[PDB]
């Protein structure tokens, strides 16, 4: 079942409660690292009182999430580069990549300007702004049918998606590996990009 | 967004700024239209120096407009610090003159009634000075001499809007912000049909003037403590009037003279007719 | 970000110049004295928890209304956001005594920081005092350490200091 | 696992960067670092066995209460599992000290501790008395920068648990 | 991310035990040997750009094919991701070298990078043979550089050797 | 500004955490490396111009179409732009040695350095050949530890024209 | 591929939108603009052989050390790989051209152009200098709206190589 994802995101309705504020500092978590439990001493605590004193939106909270020592040790470092591309499309988008040529772009990016230029680039995105905007949760997508598609990423976002008890976990024995086939990936596309 | 802290975080000059935008940045999601919230209907957001013209740029286009972009070291250090000036050192001229007892005077008179702007040596009103020192006028009618005079008609009021010039001759000549926008109207009107110089004398010839200052006290600022028929958002208007000891009057900034005093916020304290 | 090093850098630059032998041999004294300034921030870090505990204790010692209803150190929530500025600004004066240059918590702590807790109503001079507490703690560390060679750190006891009392002024 | 390379090496790989001066100075200082490091190291390693006995005793002499019936300082399992623990902890200290930084320590102890502490009612305070007697007696074994490194260490855990 | 020593650790906690007399003297060797590893990385990193043109000139002389059109370096577009894949390969293969260990060359660089390419139509033999070139060149920089103290530095042109190998088996 | 204190420092800023042992041992590398690399900045720093002269005019040598009429090696204003360009670089090279980091070389002088010479037609050939030199002549103005720093320095500079 | 009919798809597409009459009065520019186009691409591809000889050459007499020993302008197999760039930014054009747009200079000639030029030591200048060379002479092949056409892709390649 992917009963859960059609949606719904969770925000930050101006004048917010601490009791709807701590469902989103929860949600943006499970959002970011999947099932996979965060120990409270490896909470982002600085980011956290940072968005509790309203001086950033959700969409900056993501941005030093994303940037933190603890999402590159889980995600970064036990996986290879694709896989990271795969994961980081699928935890700051919620689909999977369209093309084999988004990939080359990402990979090229992140060899020239580094780690944190390449998580930018998704949140400084039009994409990102259109759909989920500042006050919104990153959440699943590719169970819609959503304009300017590729029927493709329905499939591989579901093969990507192992449900809500699947760890995106980096301890699998095998690790960190990839999941979409780059043969399958090359169907939609492929150009001398 | 708003009301930030600190600066930089790799390292980074951030400036904070400030927009009105269409639903197109930010809307509900809600069932029908698209709309904004209404009280961001000028929102602010603090930027580091990179992805400032980025953001520029995405914001002109999907339709916002840019009010203001003004760095965020400026606009941390808080408000002026008021303290010179909550209570001030009054300066009078008595009867005898003592040679320098009306020394004291005229520098005094100039840093008020110019707001603190500097006047050189070329610049001083010589022969009016002259007729203080012998009694022959008055320190309030040597403070009516100075607003007529060119160099006041040439820093406040030739380049500038009539809302300005207004707004900084209750400054200046009675020590207090504006109150209300009947005061503004009611001043532009008389302009327009007795000319400057009726228009002038009607700040110097005033009631209120008169009770304060009386005849030989220089005008002094007076609007950081309470006053009588004194709307209370006139005591956050001062803060906008006033920036502080360093700060000055200036009609040589970039920008050029401008308001201060946002036209939408007098009108909080009351609009009438006429 | 700047630290001893970067400062003198920029202010060469500004001149179009190589740096100065006499700016040279400032920065030749800050590495002399730097296994001495490793002792100092090693101080503050290997005690944070008690040094912002203890200057906490005492805060609320000295103003018991923070901890009332109505106080700004109450109820849970409250004290945890006071404690964590505690440790925030603490952690950042530790960065600029390591880096020998303010900037950092100039820059990232105390820019804006007095306009923040206006807005909140949160009490200025109270967070002032605790700093000073803070100040008053780190340097009793800094000054009183487990088997660190004998000499003289007065130099950057002061330094710490300036950098509590940028904090504490800014704040106030 | 964090140590002075491992965080290099990330630092220059998210900006897509070769490793310049910048990067192998730091490396040099983690080098230059091992011998009083290491020493350390050796010394809490041959000491193990009493510096954990002792420790343990201290916990049950701070809180006498502990040792009584009912209590969680009682019978062999209590007991036994507290050695352990404080043998853990100085296992990871050793690591931290061998390794050039913390890493070892945040990923086997600090991550979660809270947690697990809470869940089985064990009270840092306890492990804080532990790791005070462990620092005091570390004091006599070592000196100079091996002294500093294992109190570095100790007092990362100390912290930790406050 | 494991380093040599990180690798130590990590077998010895899977015995439950402190680190053998043993690891502990493999580990004084590394720290030993550890200027020539800086040099040796340093040879690399100085070089980088001569070491990926250089192997790509000799890659394209050799496979002419590459470069006509249906070739898989034409035209601009996949030469510059060739480039970039050659830099990429390069530089994580400094990070094993700087690190006395693979790991970080395996986990992100190497692990499905053969799948990828094959699913690209990338020929990944003639990928391997571009690595390959690269480890001539670059370990020639290592054995010859701008007067670096005379010595021994075979065990780390061999142990960089088997990171260009690693890369070019794992792709091949 | 990168040097190994600002990079642990911002390393330790962006996890919300107080500088530990893994970050103090990077430091003390960064300071026990001082006394090299200001030698080496000692040297380079009294021993300066004529690097530029020579450097300048080995340009037009190696590319003679340079110093030829029409040409952009010709006249007072190129000849005087071009030494003070290689003036620039020697001078930041000099502040990366003393800062501890390549940050002076990537702020001044990397950033930007291709849009600017693109649109100015000034080819980095040039600049590599004018660095190739000082590097030829480095080598007998230092030795050990301040040269294998002054040759860091000037390779980065050579990689990030190539 | 960017041509006057991909872009106002690609604009209807994302939008999830039928094409409207802005769309289609669009396209009927590329098709009434193609009897210029396709005059300015059949004399360009008659004409290559000797408009890349011309060009080829121009390049050497513009910057004659090339040509000399040592040199990049030397020997059969870089005057070689020369003419065949040349012939490849010739039929690029043609292809744009025929094409109604740039997309097939975008594509394969500009998107990567600085890296490749930059690893291989290729100057632009002398690529510019073969453009300005095939411009002179197709002002005397074509005229009217397809010498318009032919200079509107010479001039954006000159243009993406500055
Ligand atoms: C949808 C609700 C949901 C579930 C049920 C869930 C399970 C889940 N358990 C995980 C890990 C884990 N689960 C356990 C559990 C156990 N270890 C044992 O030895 C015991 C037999 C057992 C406890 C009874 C452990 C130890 C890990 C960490 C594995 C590792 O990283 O090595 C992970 C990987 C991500 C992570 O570590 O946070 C997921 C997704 N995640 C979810 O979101
Ligand atoms: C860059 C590092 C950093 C600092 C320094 C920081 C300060 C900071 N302190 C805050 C709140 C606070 N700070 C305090 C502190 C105090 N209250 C008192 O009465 C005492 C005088 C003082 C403790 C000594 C309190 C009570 C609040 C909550 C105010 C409120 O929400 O009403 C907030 C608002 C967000 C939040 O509540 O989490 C920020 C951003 N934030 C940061 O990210
Ligand atoms: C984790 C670090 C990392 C690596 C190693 C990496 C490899 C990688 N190489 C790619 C493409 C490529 N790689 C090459 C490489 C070559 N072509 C040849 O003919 C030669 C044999 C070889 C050069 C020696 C080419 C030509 C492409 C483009 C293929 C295409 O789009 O048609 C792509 C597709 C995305 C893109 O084009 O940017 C990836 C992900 N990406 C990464 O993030
Ligand atoms: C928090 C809940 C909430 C409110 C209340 C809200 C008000 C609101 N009304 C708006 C526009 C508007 N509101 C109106 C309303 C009117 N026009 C008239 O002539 C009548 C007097 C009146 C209807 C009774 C109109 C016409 C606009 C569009 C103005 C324009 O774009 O020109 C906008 C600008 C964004 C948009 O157009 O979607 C906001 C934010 N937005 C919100 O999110
Ligand atoms: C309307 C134009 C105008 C005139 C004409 C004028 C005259 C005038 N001359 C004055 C003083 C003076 N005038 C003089 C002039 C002189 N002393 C001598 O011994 C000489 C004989 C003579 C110069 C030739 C002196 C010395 C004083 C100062 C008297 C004092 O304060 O003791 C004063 C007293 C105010 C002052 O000192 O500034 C006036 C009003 N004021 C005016 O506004
Ligand atoms: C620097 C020279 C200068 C200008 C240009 C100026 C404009 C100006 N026009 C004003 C009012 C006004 N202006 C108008 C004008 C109009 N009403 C309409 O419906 C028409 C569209 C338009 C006439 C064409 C009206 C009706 C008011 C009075 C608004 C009110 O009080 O409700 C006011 C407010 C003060 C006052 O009412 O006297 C200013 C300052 N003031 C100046 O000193
Ligand atoms: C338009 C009519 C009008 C109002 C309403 C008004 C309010 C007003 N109250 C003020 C001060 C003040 N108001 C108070 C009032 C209080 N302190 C407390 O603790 C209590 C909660 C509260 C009394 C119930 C205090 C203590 C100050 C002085 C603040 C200071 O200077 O530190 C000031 C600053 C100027 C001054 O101190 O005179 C204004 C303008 N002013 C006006 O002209
Ligand atoms: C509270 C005490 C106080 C201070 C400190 C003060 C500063 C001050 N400096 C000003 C102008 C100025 N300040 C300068 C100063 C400089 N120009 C340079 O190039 C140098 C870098 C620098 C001299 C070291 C200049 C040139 C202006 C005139 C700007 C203009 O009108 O274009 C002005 C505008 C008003 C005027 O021009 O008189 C103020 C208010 N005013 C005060 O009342
Ligand atoms: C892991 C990072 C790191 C640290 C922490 C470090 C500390 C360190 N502190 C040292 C000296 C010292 N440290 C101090 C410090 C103090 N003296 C006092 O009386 C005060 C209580 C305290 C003031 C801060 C003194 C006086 C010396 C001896 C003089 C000197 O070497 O400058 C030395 C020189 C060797 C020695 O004499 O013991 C080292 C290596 N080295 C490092 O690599
Ligand atoms: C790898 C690092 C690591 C640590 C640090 C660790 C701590 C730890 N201590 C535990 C239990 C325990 N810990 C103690 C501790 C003590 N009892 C006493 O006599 C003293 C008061 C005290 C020693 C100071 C006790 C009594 C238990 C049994 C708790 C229970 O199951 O009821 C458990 C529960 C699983 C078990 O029962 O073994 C964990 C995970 N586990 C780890 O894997
Ligand atoms: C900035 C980071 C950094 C670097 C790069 C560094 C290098 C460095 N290399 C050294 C030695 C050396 N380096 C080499 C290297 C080589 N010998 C050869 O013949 C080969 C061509 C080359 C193989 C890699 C040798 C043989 C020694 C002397 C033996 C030794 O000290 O181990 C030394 C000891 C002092 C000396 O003898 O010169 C240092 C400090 N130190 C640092 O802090
Ligand atoms: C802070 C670091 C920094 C650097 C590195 C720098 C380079 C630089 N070189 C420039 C020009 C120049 N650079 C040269 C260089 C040379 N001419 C020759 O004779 C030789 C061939 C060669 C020296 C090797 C020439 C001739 C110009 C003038 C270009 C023009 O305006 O036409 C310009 C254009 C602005 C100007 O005309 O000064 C910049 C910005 N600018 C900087 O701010
Ligand atoms: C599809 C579009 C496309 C373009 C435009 C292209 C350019 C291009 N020119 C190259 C080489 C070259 N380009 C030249 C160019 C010249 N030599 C001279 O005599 C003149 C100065 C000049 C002609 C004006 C030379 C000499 C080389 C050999 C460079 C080398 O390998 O050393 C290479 C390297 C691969 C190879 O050696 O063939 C590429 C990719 N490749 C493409 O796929």
């Amino acid at each position: 079942i992917t009963a859960v994802a059609p949606a719904q995101a969770v925000e930050l309705r101006p004048n917010f409660g601490e009791t709807e504020l701590q469902a989103v500092i929860r949600a943006t978590y499970k959002q970011l690292f999947g099932n996979t439990y965060i120990l409270e001493a490896d909470r982002v605590v600085q980011a956290e009182s940072l968005l509790r004193n309203g001086s950033i939106n959700v969409r900056e909270f993501v941005r030093l999430l994303a940037k933190s020592e603890l999402y590159k040790e889980r995600f970064f470092h036990c996986t290879s580069n694709n896989r990271f591309i795969e994961l980081t499309f699928k935890h700051l988008l919620g689909r999977a990549p369209y093309n084999q040529s988004e990939f080359v772009e990402h990979l090229d990016r992140y060899q020239k300007s580094g780690y944190d230029a390449e998580i930018d680039s998704y949140i400084d995105s039009d994409e990102y702004r259109r759909v989920f905007g500042e006050n919104t949760v990153p959440y699943f997508r590719g169970f819609k049918y959503q304009t300017g598609q590729a029927a493709g990423v329905f499939e591989r976002t579901l093969k990507l998606y192992g449900g809500d008890a699947d760890s995106d976990t980096n301890r699998n024995r095998q690790g960190q590996l990839r999941q979409v086939d780059p043969q399958e990936l090359l169907r939609s596309g492929r150009g001398i990009v | 967004m708003n009301v930030l802290t600190t600066s930089s975080q790799r390292g980074g000059k951030l400036f904070k700024v400030t927009m009105t935008l269409s639903p197109a940045l930010s809307h509900h999601p809600w069932p029908s239209l698209d709309t904004y919230e209404p009280s961001q209907n000028s929102y602010s957001v603090v930027v580091p120096l990179d992805r400032l013209l980025a953001e520029m740029t995405y914001i002109k286009n999907k339709g916002g407009r840019v009010l203001d972009i003004s760095p965020a070291d400026l606009e941390a250090l808080g408000p002026p610090d008021i303290s010179s000036v909550a209570i001030p050192l009054k300066v009078e001229l008595w009867a005898k003159a003592d040679v320098s007892d009306v020394q004291a005077a005229i520098v005094a008179a100039y840093k008020q009634i110019f707001g603190n702007t500097y006047v050189l040596e070329s610049e001083r009103l010589t022969s009016a000075e002259s007729l203080l020192r012998n009694g022959s006028i008055s320190v309030r009618e040597f403070v009516r001499l100075l607003a007529k005079s060119e160099l006041y008609k040439e820093r406040f009021f030739f380049c500038t809007s009539n809302n300005r010039f207004t707004e900084l001759n209750f400054k200046h000549f009675l020590g207090r912000a504006p109150y209300n926008q009947s005061e503004i109207a009611a001043h532009l009107d008389r302009y327009q049909t007795f000319g400057y110089d009726a228009e002038i004398d009607s700040y110097i010839d005033s009631d209120e003037y008169i009770q304060a200052f009386g005849e030989n006290v220089v005008p002094y600022y007076r609007g950081f403590k309470s006053q009588s028929g004194q709307t209370v958002e006139s005591f956050n208007r001062m803060f906008k009037l006033y920036r502080g000891d360093a700060g000055s009057d200036t009609n040589l900034n970039l920008q050029g003279q401008k308001r201060r005093v946002d036209p939408k916020n007098l009108l909080r304290s009351g609009r009438g007719i006429v | 970000m700047q630290d001893a090093f970067t400062k003198a850098i920029v202010a060469a630059d500004l001149r179009g110049s190589f740096l100065s032998e006499q700016e040279l041999n400032q920065l030749t004294n800050l590495v002399k004295e730097s296994n001495k300034r490793l002792d100092a921030v090693n101080a503050i870090t290997g005690n944070a928890a008690e040094i912002i505990s203890d200057a906490a204790h005492k805060l609320f010692a000295e103003q018991t209304d923070l901890i009332r209803p109505g106080g700004n150190a109450y109820p849970n929530r409250r004290m945890a956001a006071c404690l964590r500025d505690m440790e925030i600004i603490l952690r950042y004066v530790s960065y600029a005594l390591l880096a020998g240059d303010a900037s950092v918590l100039e820059d990232r702590c105390l820019n804006g920081l007095k306009e923040t807790y206006v807005a909140l109503g949160t009490p200025t001079r109270s967070v002032a005092r605790a700093v000073q507490l803070m100040k008053e703690t780190a340097i009793g560390y800094v000054n009183s350490p487990s088997g660190v060679t004998r000499g003289d750190c007065s130099a950057l006891v002061n330094e710490a200091a300036t950098y509590f009392d940028k904090a504490a002024a800014s704040i106030a | 696992m964090k140590t002075v390379i491992t965080e290099v090496i990330a630092s220059a790989d998210s900006q897509g960067r070769f490793l310049n001066n910048t990067e192998l100075q730091a490396a040099n200082g983690r080098f230059q670092r091992a011998t009083a490091s290491m020493e350390a190291a050796r010394a809490l390693t041959s000491n193990a066995d009493s510096l954990v006995k002792g420790a343990v005793q201290e916990v049950y002499n701070k809180f006498p209460y502990l040792t009584q019936p009912g209590q969680m300082g009682y019978g062999d399992t209590n007991q036994a599992k507290c050695a352990r623990d404080i043998s853990h902890y100085l296992r990871f200290i050793t690591y931290s000290l061998v390794a050039g930084g913390t890493g070892p320590l945040d990923d086997y102890i600090v991550a979660g501790l809270r947690e697990v502490n809470r869940t089985f009612n064990l009270s840092p305070s306890w492990y804080i008395e532990a790791l005070k007697h462990i620092k005091g007696k570390v004091g006599s074994q070592l000196s100079g920068q091996p002294l500093t490194e294992a109190n570095a260490y100790i007092d990362y855990c100390i912290n930790a648990l406050s």
